[PDB]
């Protein structure tokens, strides 16, 4: 139809804006994970010894001392999130129509969307053995993460299990760009004031995603529906992590949350 | 209110990320 | 292309809930719980009528229903409540209004049902065929632990996707985004389903409550 | 239990 060329132009705009906002693409992460690159430097962390050797090799850089390992790691993930929220915010602001939304609604969409996107993009950095860290400069094993003391040894496991199944869809960065846009423009977030303009933008993005998938994965049947079904798993990943945090805050001395994450998580589910 | 409970996101959305 | 006919799914849906439940002339939780138990029995009846469900290993049939009854029931009562004002309509004919849901300490989840499920189904005029397909999608969940053949369950799920898609194309050709909008009701249903299961774990735990008990 | 019975019917 005559909607098709604007839907491809939209896909392309989103991809270009994705490349602008997210330093480590899936394409780059895969090159690293499969060893393809030649600037292939990843320091591998698989036990306490290698963690000590590699920790300084791993942004906002200083040294608050004496915390145990599990906590320093859990909190490293937190600071990665802080950075991710900023990249995602920039990306969101490139989606046509987004910055024209009520600013309350922009906040709400980011508040409830950032973690679903974070776990989506974390998949791009994962294989069944571990995850890339500090933009590809390190690699931390799944077994190492799982060996941490309760309750920190199981916080990653639902994310690896999601990633294994997500990565089986074989999406590329062009696909991801549109899917992430779809997640941000979610009209079911609590407390939205103006649902209709959000859903109108989302409908257009969803048309763009279906066309992208059909063209880019011409032999993958019902790829579109299977991808949209992943938004259900993502919602559960997030709500289960929120709950884990609630235990932790009621039972772990005083790990304080970064203020950006304090604001995100305050009154979230 | 909402934006008041989200000062940082509000600034990021309107101004961008400071260096 | 109807290795999963939408006519059958609509049949399976129409096999529950008639006009005679006018009324029979509060404790919302026991009322809701009583409706749940009742509808659990008709759920097996529903499932039997969903194409190829019965053709599955029996232990599989057991786990699919064990895993999804929760969401399967919430989906049904929510769609039934499309015309009601600030409440839901149980399968026993009773209303539960929000104030008694707040009075019973379950206001928060209850309001989510109203905003993220009922109100959304109302605004898009979700039809019963659509509702039945979504329930079938929830039914055929191949990540449920213990499945002998998950790829067969995935296959069935994917047939609902193609058949529901074909249906929305034919029935609603002026709404090319309709099929996606349907699938996008599922994340809220999952979240609500999880919170509801915790509340029941709690009510079971304190003794606030038969088939339902088994399911828990 | 019930579920099993109800299926086989
Ligand atoms: C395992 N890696 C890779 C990143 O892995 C992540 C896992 C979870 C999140 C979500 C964070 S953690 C939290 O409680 N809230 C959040 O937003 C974000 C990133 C790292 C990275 C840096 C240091 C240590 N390890
Ligand atoms: C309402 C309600 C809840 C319902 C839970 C479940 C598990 C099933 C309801 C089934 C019905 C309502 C079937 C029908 O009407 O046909 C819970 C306890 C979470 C919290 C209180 C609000």
């Amino acid at each position: 139809g005559p909607e098709s060329a604007d839907l491809r132009a939209l896909a392309k705009h989103l991809y270009d804006s994705y490349i602008k906002s997210f330093p480590l693409t899936k394409a780059k992460a895969r090159a690293i994970l499969t060893g393809k690159t030649t600037d292939k430097s990843p320091f591998v962390i698989y036990d306490m010894n290698s963690l000590m050797m590699g920790e300084d090799k791993i942004i906002t850089p200083l040294q608050e001392q004496s915390k145990e390992v599990a906590i320093r790691i859990f909190q490293g993930c937190q600071f990665r999130s802080v950075e991710a929220v900023q990249e995602i915010t920039e990306y969101a602001k490139s989606i046509p129509g987004f910055v024209n939304l009520d600013l309350n609604d922009q906040v709400t969409l980011l508040k409830y969307g950032v973690h679903e996107i974070i776990y989506t993009m974390l998949a791009s950095l994962m294989n069944k053995d571990g995850v890339l860290i500090s933009e590809g400069q390190g690699f931390m094993t799944r077994e190492f993460l799982k060996s941490l003391r309760k309750p920190f040894g199981d916080f990653m496991e639902p994310k690896f299990e999601f990633a294994v199944k997500f990565n089986a869809l074989e999406l590329d960065d062009s696909d991801l760009a549109i899917f992430i846009a779809v997640i941000i423009l979610s009209g079911d977030r609590p407390g939205l004031l103006n649902v209709k303009p959000i859903e109108d933008i989302q409908d257009n993005l969803l048309q763009a995603l279906e066309l992208q998938l059909k063209l880019n994965h011409p032999e993958s049947s019902q790829l579109f529906a299977k991808l949209l079904q992943k938004m259900t798993d993502l919602r559960q990943i997030v709500t289960e992590h929120v709950q884990l945090l609630q235990v932790i805050k009621k039972t772990e001395t005083d790990m304080s949350l970064h203020p950006l994450l304090q604001e995100i998580y305050k009154d979230l589910y | 209110s909402l934006t008041e409970r989200h000062k940082i996101l509000h600034r990021l959305l309107q101004e961008g990320s400071p260096s | 292309n109807e290795d999963m006919p939408v006519e059958r799914i609509l049949e399976a849906e129409l096999a529950v809930e008639p006009k005679t439940e006018t009324y029979v002339e509060n404790d919302p939780v026991t009322n809701i719980c009583q409706a749940a138990d009742k509808q659990l029995f008709t759920l097996v009846e529903w499932a039997k009528r969903i194409p190829h469900f019965s053709e599955l290993p029996l232990d599989d049939q057991v786990i699919l229903l064990r895993a999804g009854w929760n969401e399967l029931l919430i989906a049904s009562f929510s769609h039934r409540s499309i015309a009601v004002k600030d409440g839901i309509l149980l399968a026993t004919g009773l209303h539960v209004h929000r104030n008694s849901a707040h009075s019973a300490g379950v206001g928060a989840i209850f309001d989510r049902v109203l905003t993220e499920l009922v109100s959304k189904m109302r605004d898009m005029q979700m039809d019963k065929t659509e509702l039945g397909c979504l329930r079938a999608i929830v039914l055929f969940n191949p990540d449920s632990k213990g499945l002998s053949n998950p790829a067969e369950v995935e296959a069935l799920r994917e047939k609902v996707y193609a058949s529901l898609e074909a249906y929305c194309k034919h029935k609603y050709p002026e709404q090319p985004g309709r099929f996606a909008k349907l699938l996008l009701r599922l994340p809220a249903l999952r979240f609500i389903g999880l919170k509801c299961l915790e509340h029941l774990f709690f009510f079971k735990l304190i003794g606030d409550t038969t088939f339902l008990m088994e399911m828990l």
